[PDB]
């Protein structure tokens, strides 16, 4: 009866952005991107790569409402550096750290059905 | 310098009401160049304090070697020399309370300065000469330093 | 009415486990160790094949509509 | 400001389960592997029902509840089927789905077992796990003389945010600092807990002493397949879609800073 | 003197705030401020 | 200390003198008054009938208001004194003991569409045609059943358009 | 027994009962919900006499 | 009743506030002149509450007293707590 | 005995002469509670004078003039020379603390059980706290408030 | 249905106007089952939440000014305190006294009166909370709690 269909919280809406980037006021050097169709999976892991980087000074995400399927990060970064920039390395980090474990698990399965 | 008070304090006891809080404990401790009371709340769970230690506790106004003021804000990327580099527990509060033992005609003896860092409560007590910097409403420092 | 497919908490499936569960009754095994032949560990599974009442073969005593 | 280099070791492989250790990775990380496993591993399932005929106890809907659930060898060719959404066909294709035929009518005066045996597939490749070449078959209905069931499947590929059905992992075993040494857990009687699998602790000590510049590493996983991936599958699957996650995020990202 | 005098304006502000208003039904909020606390207290 | 006997002593604190007191299970409250050795002042009692009849509306007043609180009180809760005090006042404000029923509030000058609306509705309708009574229209049941604006919170005044305004 | 989709029920100008013309009762009937006496001495309480007509008077039975 | 005496509060009350904001939203919303300056907004009611802060609202709440008489004030002639 | 009550109070009403009238226009209250305020914004409070004693009361509540040194730590300089020379101010302060005391007693008549506990408007006390911390007073030290300044 | 109703509603009978109620002088909504036993968990003086943890409950802070505030522990590592974070939760610059339900009775009357070795005797100034633990008493539907002080 009002049962949303299971796939949107994963597919996109016509005319939906995946990401959206607005400038913070309270602050200088903040940005809020808000990201359609994710979930704490991709949120934790941003937040947390963000959080290794001395140049950002705040990264956080939310899921605003579970019945929705967006999350809001937030990250602010020192004046010599740019919340999109911050964002983007973290994300360039994620990917190697996801290629580097791909290759070593494959070793290391590769090692384990050979001996 | 933008220190309002320094001295050598002694742990006589851990708390005396027993353990009230897992990971935070009430010092009651006493210097010995000014003869301060001190009651102190510290996290020992990274702070680990013993009885009979003894350590420099020092309550300033600022962490910037030079005379220069806070903003109260969190600021992880600062490279100014800070204080707090020499010295290994530190905490940051404000002053909620200055008591004293004067009377309606006398000045005080004695004060009573209370300090709040973040809940861990502390009440620094003893001569007025010594108690001069503190003010009610005001961010201070704790920069204390465990010795042998 | 049926045994599930799945395990309701884990996924894991327990459809091909009834037959083998009751086979395993009637071998004198006791329900602990029936379960733990048939590899299920969890005690979500457990629940599911211990729990289990088989009402479908309640419902194959009735004739059918057609013939 | 940059990337974890996470190793990996592999403590035990069978075709039923993975059990591992990854090191030197933040917790974020190994949280988002592991729901990666549940909730965005792909794999084919029934997500299809035409039932022709049906004289079983149980309604069309049952039947077809049931069929979902079956679990379908999807190793290879997961990977190569699209999403119905990005197929350009009709409703089907070859391309990004898998018919299943079932055609069983009970006529002997014993009950009927209506099993994935008689899941037929047109493709060899997707085929019901037990039904793959021990372990029974999986009962899909139990029929009496006379009673017949005749329906026709499309299995089609997706993951388990979307349903269970298509959710790879029969169990997520996932832990972290067996010995309570970050004390993320509090137990008021430490003695009381039993001991982790993972721990390293003499039986005297409860837990380990408590570590103030400890963080979380050296997560341990037992990845269990519910069939139709290989545990190992599962995982590589999982780091290569979150990677690819990312991949679509950081495009996406692009284009929302150039625009501006 | 400062104090005493921002004292003073927020003490006569908050006070013609506290004034009733015309219009308030104040016989319907009485009755359900005594009929709301009789459904708690006991019957016996 | 709501029975003790407060008095003021000469040093100006208040002191809760302990002292003796009766209750009675019936009430003649006004015999027990005239007796020597009672206190004609501080004695009290619970039926506020009797109240009503030996010392008058105010003080049944008062003493209505005071078991009433009793009443509210007893559990611990607390009510703000102006909803008991607009509830005394209603039910002493004709100088009898209206009660809070068909007998106390449909007999005052109420108009009879607002008496139809409690209770008794055709007998007070047919009284009033029998009578040609006049509904004013003042109350708010009148208003609502003619579906028109209560005189009551938005309704209890009127707006008008401001001509030298407009401009 | 009790499930939402069976309890669930919303009305816009719908059927409305023969003798008195107000709404229907019953989700069944596709009724309205009753505004009762309880209901009008709480928006008497409040002091919202436009909001009170347009529930006893305009939402009802113009 | 003598205008240069009016005994009734120099507040608007909450009621007040309440009609005169739905009264001046209504006639927003049948197309009467704005009396303030707009920026973006298309909500009688946000429009009704911007004239009242700016106390341009054309209505004259005429205050009943129990006696019969009654008493005309201005919207800007009142003052507005909330 | 909600309906009933209900029915019996229901168009009790404040009218715009403050008077709380009933649907006959019948007067039931000259000021709504007695003192014409609403139910919201009262909250509870401790009358101070009701409780002490008259030895207390004194030494609380009677601006002592004659102690130059104590004045001397509560004032500045110029409020006490014109506290301890002005014989106006002493007769104000005087006046001041006797109409205080006659508020005593009729707080005394009005509450005959020494309960101070009451409901009023404005916490007094939370206001006073609001303002010491707006303005940053320091308890310490002495104070530019002339207390005829407080009296009128 | 109109907008003299819809105004009539939201001048009148909007919950936030409907906080304090009439009948007692005091709230009739306050905080309620997990969020008062977890504020009163959170407001104990052992609470230490690390730079991670008080980055994601700044994310859930509809009225924050962006300003990180000073950990409250500088050394050995940074941490902030559930105080410290309820502080930035508490609004303008209200100021509150309350008692924590376990407040011993004979603690007001010898020393450690300022100091509550319990961490009882509530203590908000300035819109901080300067000491003591949170619960029904400070956030609930009685008189003077910070939710009355608040309206
Ligand atoms: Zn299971
Ligand atoms: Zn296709």
């Amino acid at each position: 009866m009002n049962a949303p269909p299971a796939f949107e919280s994963f597919l996109l809406f016509e005319g939906e952005k995946k990401i959206t980037i607005n400038k913070d006021t309270k602050v200088p050097n903040a940005c809020l991107f808000t990201i359609n169709k994710e979930d704490h999976t991709l949120g934790n892991i941003i937040k947390s790569q963000l959080l290794k980087d001395p140049q950002v000074l705040f990264a956080g995400y939310k899921v605003p409402h579970p019945l929705e399927h967006k999350i809001i990060i937030r990250v602010q970064t020192t004046p010599d550096y740019s919340p999109q920039e911050a964002f983007t390395n973290a994300i360039t980090d994620l990917i190697s750290e996801l290629s580097l474990l791909e290759e070593r698990f494959r070793v290391a399965i590769k090692d384990k059905q050979e001996g | 310098a933008g220190i309002l008070f320094e001295d050598i304090f002694d742990v006589k006891d851990i708390d005396p009401e027993g353990k009230k809080f897992d990971r935070v404990s009430r010092l009651h401790c006493e210097s010995e160049s000014f003869k301060m009371d001190l009651i102190l709340d510290v996290n020992i769970q990274i702070y680990p304090v013993d009885l009979g230690d003894k350590f420099r506790l020092v309550i300033a106004s600022t962490l910037y070697e030079d005379g220069t003021l806070d903003d109260g804000e969190y600021n992880p990327t600062d490279d100014r020399p800070s204080r707090a580099d020499q010295f290994e527990y530190v905490m940051y509060g404000k002053v909620y309370r200055i008591e004293g033992d004067e009377t309606s005609t006398e000045a005080a003896t004695r004060l009573s300065a209370y300090v709040s860092y973040g809940g861990l409560l502390m009440r620094l007590q003893g001569d007025a000469n010594n108690l001069h910097g503190f003010e009610v409403d005001s961010r201070v420092y704790l920069l204390m330093k465990k010795l042998a | 009415m049926i045994i599930p497919v799945r395990c309701f908490t884990c996924g894991k499936i327990v459809g091909n486990k009834w037959e083998a569960y009751l086979g395993l009754l009637q071998a004198e095994y006791t329900e602990g160790d029936a379960l733990d032949a048939l590899g299920l560990k969890r005690y979500c599974c457990r629940r599911m094949l211990l729990a289990h009442v088989d009402l479908i073969e309640k419902l194959l005593n009735y004739a059918p509509l057609e013939k | 400001p940059y990337a974890n280099q996470p190793t990996v070791r592999i403590t035990e492989l069978t075709d039923e389960n993975v059990k591992f250790i990854i090191e030197n990775t933040d917790l974020a990380v190994a949280n988002s592997i592991r729901r990666v496993f549940i909730a965005e591993v792909p794999i084919i399932a029934i997500d299809w029902v035409q039932i022709d005929a049906n004289s079983s106890v149980l309604h069309d809907e049952f039947i077809a509840h049931r069929l979902g659930l079956i679990p379908l060898t999807s190793d290879d060719i997961v990977d190569k089927l699209q999403y119905s959404r990005d197929c350009t066909c009709e409703e089907f294709c070859p391309e990004c789905s898998v018919e299943f035929t079932l055609d069983v009518r009970c006529n002997e005066d014993q009950t009927r077992h209506v099993t994935s045996r008689d899941l037929i597939s047109n493709s060899p490749r997707v085929i019901p796990v037990t039904s793959r070449n021990e372990q029974d078959d999986i009962l899909i209905v139990k029929l009496r003389k006379g009673q017949e069931l005749r329906l026709r499947a499309y299995a089609k590929k997706g993951f388990g945010k979307e349903h269970a059905k298509w959710n790879p992992t029969a169990g997520v075993a996932f832990e972290y600092d067996p010995d309570n040494a970050l004390r993320h857990t509090v137990y008021p009687k430490p003695e009381e807990w039993p001991k982790s699998e993972y721990s390293e602790l003499d039986e005297d000590e409860s837990q380990a002493p408590y570590d103030p510049n400890g963080k979380p590493e050296r997560f341990y996983y037992n990845v269990e397949s519910c069939g139709s991936l290989r545990p190992e599958t599962i995982v590589l699957s999982a780091l290569s879609g979150l990677k690819k996650k990312l991949s679509d995020l950081q495009t996406q990202l692009s284009h929302e800073i150039q625009s501006d | 003197g400062e104090a005493f005098d921002w004292l003073l304006g927020e003490i006569e502000s908050k006070f013609n705030q506290a004034i009733a208003h015309p219009g308030e039904m104040v016989g319907a909020l009485a009755a359900q401020s005594l009929g709301e606390p009789a459904t708690q207290m006991t019957l016996n | 200390d709501n029975k003790k006997k407060i008095i003021i002593t000469e040093d100006g604190e208040f002191k809760a003198l302990q002292e003796w007191i009766l209750e009675t299970d019936g009430v003649s409250l006004m015999r027990v008054l005239s007796e020597k050795d009672v206190d004609p002042v501080r004695t009290t009692s619970n039926d506020i009938v009797e109240i009503f009849t030996v010392l008058g509306i105010e003080a049944v007043r008062k003493a209505l208001e005071r078991e009433l609180y009793h009443v509210i009180s007893f559990d611990g809760s607390y009510v703000n004194y102006r909803h008991l005090a607009l509830l005394c006042d209603t039910m002493t404000c004709r100088g009898h003991l209206m009660a809070i029923t068909r007998h106390g509030v449909n007999r005052q000058d109420t108009g009879p569409l607002m008496k139809c609306s409690f209770e008794e509705t055709v007998d007070v309708l047919m009284e009033a045609a029998a009578h040609g009574e006049s509904d004013p229209m003042k109350g708010v049941s009148e208003n609502i059943m003619l579906g028109q604006l209560a005189p009551a919170g938005t309704g209890c005044f009127d707006l008008l358009l401001d001509a030298e305004k407009c401009k | 027994k009790h499930m939402v989709d069976d309890k669930i029920h919303s009305r816009a100008r719908g059927p409305i009962q023969i003798l008195n013309r107000q709404p229907m009762e019953g989700r069944s009937r596709d009724g309205g919900l009753r505004f009762g006496e309880m209901e009008r001495d709480c928006q008497i309480a409040h002091g919202a006499a436009q909001f009170l007509r347009e529930r006893l008077f305009e939402a009802s039975d113009p | 009743q003598a205008n240069q005496k009016r005994i009734t509060t120099p507040y608007m009350t909450k009621y007040e506030r309440a009609r005169v904001l739905g009264t001046r939203a209504l006639q927003i919303a049948m197309c009467a002149p704005v009396m303030v300056e707009l920026e973006g907004e298309t909500d009688p009611l946000l429009i009704a509450m911007k004239e009242l802060k700016a106390r341009k609202i054309p209505i004259i709440i005429r205050r009943y007293l129990p006696d019969g008489s009654y008493e005309d004030w201005g919207v800007d002639e009142l003052i507005i707590s909330d | 005995i909600q309906r009933r009550l209900i029915k019996s109070m229901e168009s009790v009403m404040v009218k715009y002469d403050a008077t709380v009238r009933n649907s006959i226009n019948q007067v039931v209250q000259l000021r709504y509670g007695e003192d014409g305020l609403a139910g919201e914004s009262v909250e509870f409070q401790n009358l101070a004078t009701l409780k002490p004693s008259n030895k207390a009361f004194e030494k609380k509540f009677r601006f002592d003039y004659t102690n130059e040194r104590a004045l001397r730590r509560t004032l500045q300089e110029d409020l006490v020379k014109d506290v301890l020379s002005n014989a106006h101010i002493q007769n104000e302060l005087e006046r001041e603390f006797e109409r205080m005391r006659e508020d005593r007693e009729v707080l005394r008549v009005i509450f005959p059980t020494g309960d101070s506990k009451v409901v009023l408007p404005c916490n007094l006390l939370r206001m006073i706290w609001n303002a010491q911390k707006i303005f940053h007073i320091n308890p310490r030290l002495p104070s530019d408030l002339h207390p005829i300044k407080v009296v009128e | 249905q109109s907008l003299e109703t819809r105004a009539e509603i939201q001048e009148l009978a909007m919950v936030p106007r409907m906080i304090v109620t009439p009948q007692s002088n005091r709230p009739v909504m306050g905080i309620v089952q997990d969020t008062l036993t977890a504020v009163r968990k959170f407001t104990k003086r052992d609470v230490f939440l690390e730079r991670g943890e008080v980055m994601n409950l700044l994310m859930f802070l509809s009225t924050w000014d962006g300003k990180v505030p000073q950990p409250a522990i500088l050394k050995p590592r940074p941490l902030w305190t559930g105080k410290q974070i309820f502080s930035l939760i508490i609004p303008g610059h209200i100021n509150c006294i309350r008692t924590h339900s376990t407040h011993p009775d004979d603690e007001d009357s010898g020393p450690y009166k300022h100091i509550s070795p319990g961490d009882t005797k509530v203590v908000v100034e300035n819109g901080e909370l300067i000491m003591g633990i949170l619960c029904k008493k400070s956030l609930g539907t009685s008189a003077g709690s910070l939710v009355h002080i608040s309206y």
